[PDB]
């Protein structure tokens, strides 16, 4: 596997976004503050290009949205259909999909930034019309209920891949691990790091 | 020749219909009324679901346990009954070229809903643990259940989730990333997709009646089906996938059906076969009447009128969310394996919109079919279509 990456941006959260412009205020207000991320993430690295498909990857998705869907079910009323409606996996790639008016198809992923760059590579590879894939991946740290829940700050990141002249290479997807798209920022934008130990190889 | 087509070396269907071949088959063949009652999903409310209606593995290995759910003990009970005949087969190739990409939009959250309900009412002290509830979790179980080392990974786009599965693995196989892709997709029973789909008002109050005059939504059921493929030969291959967003509304279809003829379209495309050469389409076929209304009219703008014999199987398997794609797949490799049935649709007056396409009404296949075709329209405007052949 190796690709061309290109436009990678990392994003945290922030008191406004400039990408959102193009989304009308109301619905832009209405967006989960993990969904502000994601598609001011997506607009950024497209600057401007659009794709022939779009990965999506988030390990947990809005697990708060849920949390509050949930309690309701479990106090036997009736949720919100709105926010169930939005607390799909894929409500983002469908929320960007009709605020941003781009009809490109899309999948959304449970999985590392690896298994990501992974996807985006067989759909280039093996589809003729796929040249360009825009790759975002996203999340925000578990609700405090859970066990296994540490925080971090949220974040969503993406990039655009191709196939020809390729900078990077993945030697390894077995581990997959704590190799997120965090580490992968700090490894790409390292001038210095050609390699990691979570399997990339810059080239 | 298919360019992209993908051998289905090995399959495995459990759903509603039941878990040994010839029921199954039976039960789509006859008026079998498949679909359970429960008291225990909705409160206030039974509903009829489709019910996997057997014993589940009463156990995960050691080494899997805090991952452990009944959705991964669905995936193992299904996994288990070709799992022999798979590790003869893999044998012969590089562990690392053994990949997996499965569909669900429920993991294991029903195991956690006791635990989440006693948080909510009391015993604020209680340590969930959410690991087995993530989607990722199924993907990367099954991978340490099998002990394979190729890309394993989840997608999870509600109804169609297990179909991109599909098409996933068929691309994998054909960028020359694996040389064995386990799909499909397990889905479960639980109080967030049943009240959820309520909340919608999605829910037929009895049993769902597809393309119905007086249809009223869904059942919802349970599935677990997986598909072993290579890009070696197979008495069915999968041939084509066509994808698409319609990128309209959140939770309702394009009305024209733009998004779901072109999935359809690209389906056939992609298998290098026209509208004509099909002979059996098994609709996504909801019973929602935004659903039925959309599909029929981007049937009818690819395949035209009274031209090839459909129906949906949603009233004898529920629609079973993440997993609809697979099972319906699994449907349609049976369907081309044996040159002899197709699945009956539901016994009820078309809705007149609809009644221009030729619905099954009796079992017997009079002619033998060469493609079937599998529509998969879900949220977001997430819409698949696969194409199947000999």
């Amino acid at each position: 596997v190796t690709l061309h990456l290109a436009h990678l941006t990392l994003t945290h959260a922030q008191p406004s976004y400039a990408a959102l412009e193009c989304i009308p205020a109301m619905q832009r207000r209405r967006l989960s503050p993990l969904a502000k991320l994601a598609l001011n993430t997506a607009i950024s690295s497209l600057d401007g290009r659009s794709a022939d498909y779009i990965v999506w990857v988030s390990k947990y998705g809005d697990e708060a949205k849920t949390l509050n869907i949930l309690q309701d079910v479990l106090n036997d009323q009736t949720p919100s259909p709105t926010q169930f409606s939005t607390s799909v996996h894929n409500a983002i790639s469908g929320l960007y999909s009709i605020l941003c008016q781009d009809d490109t198809p899309s999948t959304s992923l449970s999985c590392s930034w690896t298994e990501g760059l992974i996807e985006a590579y067989a759909l280039l590879k093996s589809m003729p019309e796929i040249k360009r894939v825009l790759v975002v991946a996203y999340d925000e740290p578990l609700p405090n209920i859970y066990a296994e829940a540490i925080n971090f700050p949220a974040y969503a990141m993406a990039a655009v891949v191709t196939l020809e002249q390729p900078n990077l290479q993945i030697t390894a997807w077995t581990h997959t691990d704590e190799a997120e798209a965090p580490a992968f920022a700090h490894f790409w934008q390292d001038a210095d790091q050609l390699t990691s130990a979570f399997g990339w190889n810059k080239c | 020749a298919a360019p992209m087509a993908v051998g289905i070396q090995f399959s495995v269907g459990l759903s509603a219909l039941g878990c040994e071949l010839n029921q199954i088959k039976q039960a789509l063949q006859q008026p079998q009324q498949t679909l359970s009652l429960r008291d225990d999903l909705i409160a206030d409310r039974d509903v009829w679901v489709g019910q996997y209606t057997h014993p589940l593995c009463s156990s995960v290995p050691d080494a899997m346990r805090s991952v452990d759910s009944r959705n991964l003990r669905f995936a193992l009970t299904a996994l288990s009954k070709i799992e022999t005949e798979l590790k003869a087969y893999t044998a012969s190739f590089e562990n690392k070229r053994l990949a997996i990409v499965v569909g669900t939009s429920t993991s294991g959250i029903a195991d956690n809903e006791l635990l989440l309900k006693q948080y909510f009412q009391g015993q604020t002290d209680l340590s969930i643990s959410h690991y087995p509830q993530e989607m990722s979790c199924l993907a990367k179980a099954l991978q340490q259940y099998l002990g394979w080392e190729g890309p394993a990974y989840t997608i999870s786009t509600a109804c169609s989730s297990s179909a991109k599965a599909l098409a996933a693995g068929q691309r994998l196989l054909h960028a020359d990333l694996a040389d064995v892709v386990l799909v499909g997709g397990v889905d479960t029973l639980c109080k967030l997709t049943l009240n959820g789909f309520n909340s919608l008002e999605s829910l037929s109050a009895h049993i769902c009646q597809p393309c119905g005059i007086s249809r009223d939504g869904i059942n919802i059921g349970e599935a677990a089906a997986f598909f072993v493929l290579s890009k070696e030969q197979a008495p069915v291959m999968l041939m084509g996938a066509g994808e698409t967003m319609d990128a309209w509304h959140i939770s309702a279809p394009h009305p024209e059906g733009k998004g779901a003829a072109l999935a359809m379209q690209r389906a056939l495309d992609m298998a290098h076969i026209s509208a004509q050469e099909v002979g059996y389409i098994n609709l996504h076929g909801t019973a929602t009447p935004q659903n039925d209304a959309m599909e029929i009219k981007a049937v009818r703008q690819v395949f035209g009128v009274y031209q090839v014999a459909l129906s949906s199987t949603k009233h004898k398997t529920g629609h079973c969310l993440g997993a609809a794609g697979a099972i319906e797949a699994f449907i349609c490799e049976q369907v081309l394996k044996d040159q002899s049935w197709l699945p009956l649709h539901q016994n009820v007056e078309i809705d007149p919109d609809l009644v221009d396409q030729n619905y099954v009404q009796e079992a017997e296949l009079t002619q033998p079919i060469r493609y079937v075709m599998s529509n998969s329209f879900a949220f977001g405007g997430s819409n698949i279509s696969l194409v199947f052949g000999v």
